[PDB]
């Protein structure tokens, strides 16, 4: 039972829950930090910036896998389906490690441009017979 | 800016770095609200990454209100100007290489074949080649709404001045990244 | 799916919204829907006006 | 009780071609297969690519020098009742031979739109 | 678009593609007796393949897409594969042909069969 | 003395074509084949798709851009002696092409049932 | 076969295993769930074990994978076509 | 109102040849042809060879025996209003044979050039 990330802005910072910070055993803080942490792009690949670092962590080296996705590499897109393409990709390969475990059973990833400007992903999880109900919250807006 | 655009005209500046450049202190950088209700004020803003580099946020033109006097969004994007600018280049030289000097005749008029002669039924054909051109390339969206309000038609008053009206569609970059994730339990 | 207005009108940085769900339903298209109607008392501090349809999604 | 069809008019670059008759166009989509086994499953999709075929004749302003060399240009077939159809970016196809009187002359393109 | 990538050198997909593997068995049949079966020994790798074809209007455009191809193929280490139908995979190349005609000007053939890039130990030291 | 057979109408959702003459229906069925050894056996069945084929003149109402975006309608292969056929849920097929003035319809679905 | 004799020995020894295979193919016309179709019958044809098989000319069995292909022709945009070999299981 | 085209005239080595009326003459330069994978792609050249065929009354000035030998011509087709087109170095080519009274004659060039 660790600490929740509570996505407040934009952004998710742990939040206080009475005495101490919320916690939460779910799969939902799994996947929200295996989605929106940036992991080392190849040396191939090209960066949204014009600069020439590769984001990660200096853990990597010590967790025995990548940490995050490489969502990161669509921070700078238009409106074509190869980016749809390629984000549905990516969510893929960042998500394929809880399906090479037994902790879910099946991934189905769809992408599609809403209301323009939007990127919108839709991710569905096959959980196990075997599964803690997982968390359920909503991203909020304040000051 | 000039790089970016450059190479790519509709595409965002939402994370570029400025090279060799130092950020202010960390007690001087403008707040998460500051930046939003300042990036309305038609002045864009600046992020500083994980590194010490800082990098644009948005770049946004001064343009805030309408003619008449209000708020119109239709300026806003650098994207527009220089997407824009292309396209009105391109116009320019498509039809200077296409139609360098030829004589101007009415629509149904036939003459001898391999003749130099336009109608007005024929810069409309190369003007909707041109925009699948744009299509194809990533600049335009909608190609059917550019057919039907594409207008070309004589001046009835000069002899030899062909009135245009093209109204094209812009493409959209992409400023949210909404996701929804769905336990299937 | 996801209301357009459920990002407010004063924002204009980039955001990256996030949402999540715990229902069965996959497809996320209007299949022929179904609205289960429940009656049912409820007690004192209830906070609901009474003789009123309510949409509830979580027992909390 | 509207024209129904006869000659089609060809227009590369926008100059007029006085094709003969019997030009025929075959515009770009997709191409429906069945596929059967126990019974009859489906349709399998084959993309194609639009062609424009007619023949015009020979001794004409416009002769074979000039339409050997044909890469780009920007055709279109245009029926008596409208129904214009435009090639975008076309090419010269397979043999072009000067039997008889006729030169046959096939356009084809990767994309058909209806104007 | 058929716009499959190896290491960022663009190339279009033609022809069949074929992914390819199963388990290992290993048939257990007994002298003088009629019932027999197989036993389960692990899985075999995924053999991908495809078949890709570089064509131009230029005939030195083509050469050195072409040859970029061909370097890219033909080098250390293991590189993202992309494909409209296998997907985003990091693979380690295993032959591959470079066929063209003498009288197609424009036309390049390739045919390539690639290997997953897993490398996980024998021992798999514990604690 | 009744009528035999004639112009034979089709409608795809509703709305005639105005096909001319030479329509063809295949129905679906089971196609026999028949299998010879030292002396005939007997025969083996085969499944089929029902199938209607016409031509429609250029420059009607209905066009080319129309007609190729068709994978779910409902058809019907009427005679003038009544004797419909409803095509169940057909697709457009191989090829349009616009020889002449004549579009080359050709519909295939998986069960052809008499109404 | 023994020399310098016409005669000849023949003996049985068991029964050889069946090594039924098949083909089949899978097909949509939304061109993305069969792309998804293909993707369940890859993780159920390498998964660990014998699972049952339904088959019309077979019937219900218990057999094991042993090999599989996944030739799409590139200009076909929805057809899937599978070739498995499979052997029963030792019981 | 010129005149387009007709009985089209053969000279080799300067000299007429009269022949029958149903000569072709193919130019040379690149064949296109089409690449289709998921879409179309492009095209793929291919080269050919220049090649002019005819047919000559039989009993005439020049017979099979001078036809025969032919390594080494220079070919003018040219078109009743003018438009000639030369084979610098042709050769004759498959196979002539005299059935009826007409002798069919068809000669190869590397390179045909438009006079």
């Amino acid at each position: 039972t660790d600490l929740a990330i509570i996505w407040t802005n934009g952004r998710g910072d742990i939040a206080q829950d009475g005495i101490d910070m919320l916690t939460d055993d779910s799969l939902t803080t799994d996947v929200t930090i295996s989605l929106f942490t940036d992991r080392r792009a190849l040396d191939s690949d090209t960066l949204p910036d014009g600069s020439d670092d590769r984001r990660g962590w200096w853990g990597d080296s010590y967790r025995d896998r990548p940490i995050g996705s490489r969502l990161w590499l669509l921070s700078r897109e238009k409106a074509t389906p190869d980016t749809l393409e390629r984000a549905r990709g990516y969510a893929e390969e960042a998500l394929e490690w809880l399906k090479t475990a037994g902790r879910v059973s099946a991934i189905n990833v769809r992408a599609e441009q809403l209301h323009q400007g939007w990127l919108y992903l839709y991710i569905a999880l096959t959980l196990p017979d075997g599964s803690v109900i997982p968390y359920e919250f909503k991203a909020a807006f304040n000051g | 800016a000039s790089q970016a655009l450059s190479i790519d005209p509709a595409r965002p500046l939402q994370t570029l770095t400025l090279p060799g450049r130092m950020p202010p202190a960390v007690g001087d950088r403008f707040t998460w609200s500051e930046r939003n209700a300042l990036l309305f004020d038609g002045i864009s803003t600046f992020n500083v990454n994980d590194g010490g580099e800082m990098q644009i946020e948005r770049m946004i033109t001064m343009y805030r209100t309408n003619k008449y006097g209000d708020s119109d969004p239709s300026y806003l994007n650098v994207n527009t100007i220089a997407t824009l600018s292309y396209l009105r280049y391109s116009l320019r030289t498509r039809i200077t290489q296409k139609f360098p000097n030829y004589k101007l005749a009415s629509d149904g008029t036939r003459f001898a074949t391999g003749q130099a002669v336009v109608t007005p039924s024929v810069i409309k054909t190369e003007l909707l080649a041109l925009f699948e051109e744009w299509e194809n390339a990533g600049l335009v969206e909608d190609f059917d709404t550019f057919k039907e309000e594409l207008y070309v038609a004589r001046n009835k008053d000069d002899k030899d001045r062909l009135d245009v009206l093209c109204g094209p569609n812009l493409i959209n970059q992409f400023r949210i990244f909404a996701a929804q994730v769905q336990f299937i339990l | 799916d996801i209301s357009f207005n459920a990002i407010p009108s004063d924002v204009r940085v980039p955001l990256t919204y996030i949402e999540f769900d715990n229902s069965n339903a996959v497809s996320g298209t209007p299949a022929p829907r179904q609205r289960v109607l429940m009656f049912g008392q409820s007690g004192s501090k209830a906070s609901a006006a009474p003789n009123v349809p309510v949409r509830i999604r979580s027992g909390s | 009780g509207n024209q129904r069809q006869g000659v089609a008019f060809i227009r590369v670059n926008g100059m007029e071609l006085e094709s003969m008759e019997g030009a025929s166009f075959t515009p770009s989509g997709i191409t429906r297969e069945e596929v059967t086994g126990s019974r009859v499953y489906g349709w399998k999709g084959k993309p194609r690519a639009a062609k424009v075929e007619c023949k015009i004749p020979g001794g004409g302003p416009i002769g074979l020098d000039e339409i050997i060399d044909w890469e780009n240009i920007t055709v279109e077939f245009q029926a008596d009742t409208g129904e214009t159809w435009m090639l975008a970016n076309a090419w010269q196809a397979d043999e072009p031979k000067n039997d008889g009187g006729e030169i046959s002359l096939v356009l084809m393109a990767k994309q058909s739109k209806r104007i | 678009t058929g716009k499959g990538t190896f290491r960022n050198v663009p190339f279009l997909v033609i022809e069949e593609q074929k992914q390819a593997g199963g388990r290992r068995l290993v048939k257990r049949e007994y002298p003088l007796r009629d019932t027999g079966g197989v036993n389960d020994l692990g899985k075999k790798l995924r053999s991908r393949t495809f078949s890709a074809c570089i064509l131009n209007s230029n005939a030195e455009t083509a050469r050195d897409e072409a040859g970029a191809l061909m370097d890219a193929l033909d080098a250390p280490g293991s590189g993202e594969l992309v494909h409209p139908d296998f997907g985003t995979v990091d693979v380690m190349v295993d032959s591959w042909e470079c066929r063209t005609k003498a009288d197609e000007l424009n036309y390049y053939a390739f045919t390539v069969t690639v290997y997953p890039s897993l490398q996980d130990t024998a021992p798999d030291a514990e604690t």
